[PDB]
RNA sequence: GUGGGAGAGGGUGGUGGAAUUCCCGGAGUAGCGGUGAAAUGCGCAGAUACCGGGAGGAACGCCGAUGGCGAAGGCAGCCACCUGGUCCACCCGUGACGCUGAGGCGCGAAAGCGUGGGGAGCAAACCGGAUUAGAUACCCGGGUAGUCCACGCCCUAAACGAUGCGCGCUAGGUCUCUGGGUCUCCUGGGGGCCGAAGCUAACGCGUUAAGCGCGCCGCCUGGGGAGUACGGCCGCAAGGC
């Protein structure tokens, strides 16, 4: 309970998962759902539905909050990522907008060997 | 892609060696702070080498930014 | 860094004649200059492989023009040295 | 000696008072290091394309002192003791390689 | 010599931001993770996802090339200092001062060794999950040496262009990096591709020769045994020649 009408919302897809966070303005969340919280628990967590449904309960709980105006933001490549997104738009949630944030070094911690070789 | 116009023509007479050239400079820099590239700057090795040392410098500086979130999608 | 002056300068003090540039004397002599410059650098920085390599082929070329200063004229040469700082 | 163009970036958070104090060391400490101030252009305020020491903005100045190369990497270790000085970037003078002209 | 140019060539000091990990605070709740599927693992002592701050280690996105520098190994955030090589124009100086180079001496990726330090990420060994007929592996979760710094070793490699260095000679075309010019193009240095003659077992090479020649060095003489044994020399050792 707290009535926040207008903030954020950050998506977060995995090759593995997709888990969508809706915060307020100066960054808090206020509620999040996932791939696990919707029921799909596995190999169906990263699947674009999954992503669909966990977004649209990021916003179902994030209604309640009384919101009404994300600023949808996205990060990684996921699977099902240009999927949760087209979610929170259909949700009702008037959608600011969207950003591509995914994070990425300039040469940092050499990666694993799963995701190794360089070029 | 890239067949419009260079960033090269879009400009004049400037010293492609001044770091502090914000106004100018920004405009060889995508949506990020991504350095343009040559099929986009239009520019010769000597100078776009020059440019890129120049750029740096802007940034540690505090003009010029390192990376810039993508708008849009 | 060795100033243009600090070349010239000891140029214009060995050249055999107004005009000297090239003769096996200058050349010594501006190369002992050269290599008791870096001989300090390396002096520091002895991890400086690269630059050594530099001066290990500054010492040769010194030593071979030397060694046909010391062919044709033996004076000269008994001159450079002293003149110098070799042989000591 | 050799030309070299010195950018200085502060808190952008002084009084008349509290900034004419940083340009007291920033030309004291300067001329301690064979200063020679062939010129100086103050661009004061800027919006910087990123925070820096978690201020929004930027006061930038910019000189062109002659020194002592031997005595560089020494003023700038001297400027950048001050807490209201952020950022200390001595280039070495170039001619303006003009570009599209 | 003089005047010019390019460069991730080397060394020392400083310094920038992105990212991971960890700590602190906020807010927030039941999962995150991971896979072909899974599990181990982590989370209500509140993890994941989000915001703010801090510490620290390592590496430097875009530019970036089909590019450049270096004798080779190799070399890319930015700044300064110290330093090597090299290219062009002028035709100014010296006057064969040249080439090669047994042995010597120096440099020499990675792994490895010794002492001290550092230790974020990664990860031989190792500890576990899974897979399998078995799995001392590929996959997953952890993790020590190590990876990093200094100082001293070690001297190996598909250390590769699998092509020793130097000089001269022998059609062109085309792309490109860097200098000069009277700058359509000519001329010099370097990197590529197609190609004359020619060479070659063929593949292919072809002014960056594997062509035509001269000089000097190194090396080969069927396979296995064997890069082993013995000896010597070197190394702290592994082990090297
Ligand atoms: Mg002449
Ligand atoms: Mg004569
Ligand atoms: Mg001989
Ligand atoms: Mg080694
Ligand atoms: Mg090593
Ligand atoms: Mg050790
Ligand atoms: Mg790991
Ligand atoms: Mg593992
Ligand atoms: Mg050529
Ligand atoms: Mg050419
Ligand atoms: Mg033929
Ligand atoms: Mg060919
Ligand atoms: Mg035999
Ligand atoms: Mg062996
Ligand atoms: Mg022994």
């Amino acid at each position: 309970k707290r009535q926040v009408a207008s903030g954020r919302a950050y998506i977060h897809a995995s090759y593995n998962n997709t888990i969508v966070t809706i915060t307020d303005p100066d960054g808090n969340p206020i509620t999040w759902s996932s791939g696990g919280v919707i029921g799909y628990k596995g190999s169906r967590k990263g699947t674009p539905y999954a992503a669909q449904l966990a977004a649209l309960d990021a916003a179902k709980k994030a209604m309640a909050y009384g919101m009404q105006s994300v600023d949808v933001i996205v990060r990684g490549t996921g699977a099902g990522r240009e999927q949760a997104i087209r979610a929170l738009q259909a949700s009702g949630l008037q959608v600011k907008s969207i950003v591509d944030d995914t994070p990425v070094p300039h040469n940092g911690c050499r990666p694993k060997k799963k995701f190794r070789k360089a070029s | 892609p890239s067949r419009k116009a260079k960033v090269k023509a879009t400009l004049g007479e400037f010293d492609l060696r001044d770091y502090r050239n914000v106004e100018v400079l920004k405009r060889f820099l995508s949506e990020t702070g991504k350095i343009l590239p040559r099929r986009r700057t239009g520019l010769s090795g000597k100078e776009q080498r020059i440019l890129a040392k120049t750029i740096k410098r802007a940034r540690i500086l505090g003009l010029l930014p390192f990376t810039e979130k993508l708008v849009r999608k | 860094p060795i100033t243009k002056e600090e070349k010239q300068k000891v140029i214009q003090e060995f050249a055999r004649f107004p005009g000297d540039t090239g003769s096996t004397e200058v050349q010594v002599a501006l190369l002992t200059l050269r290599i008791n410059r870096l001989s300090e650098h390396l002096k520091v920085h002895k991890k400086d492989h690269h630059s050594h390599r530099g001066l290990l082929m500054m010492v040769g070329q010194r030593r071979r023009l030397l060694r046909y200063l010391q062919r044709e004229d033996p004076e000269r040469y008994r001159a450079l040295i002293e003149k110098l700082g070799i042989r000591g | 000696m050799r030309r070299y163009e010195v950018n200085i970036v502060l808190n952008p958070n002084l009084d008349q008072s509290q900034l004419a104090l940083e340009k007291e060391i920033i030309q004291r400490a300067l001329e301690n290091y064979g200063a020679r101030v062939e010129k100086v252009e103050e661009l004061g305020l800027r919006r910087l394309a990123y925070p820096i020491a978690k201020d929004p903005q930027g006061y930038f100045l910019w000189y062109q002192v002659e020194m002592p190369e031997d005595r560089v990497n020494d003023l700038a270790r001297e400027l950048r003791i001050r807490d209201n000085v952020r950022r200390v970037m001595v280039v070495k003078s170039q001619e303006p390689f003009l570009a599209n002209a």
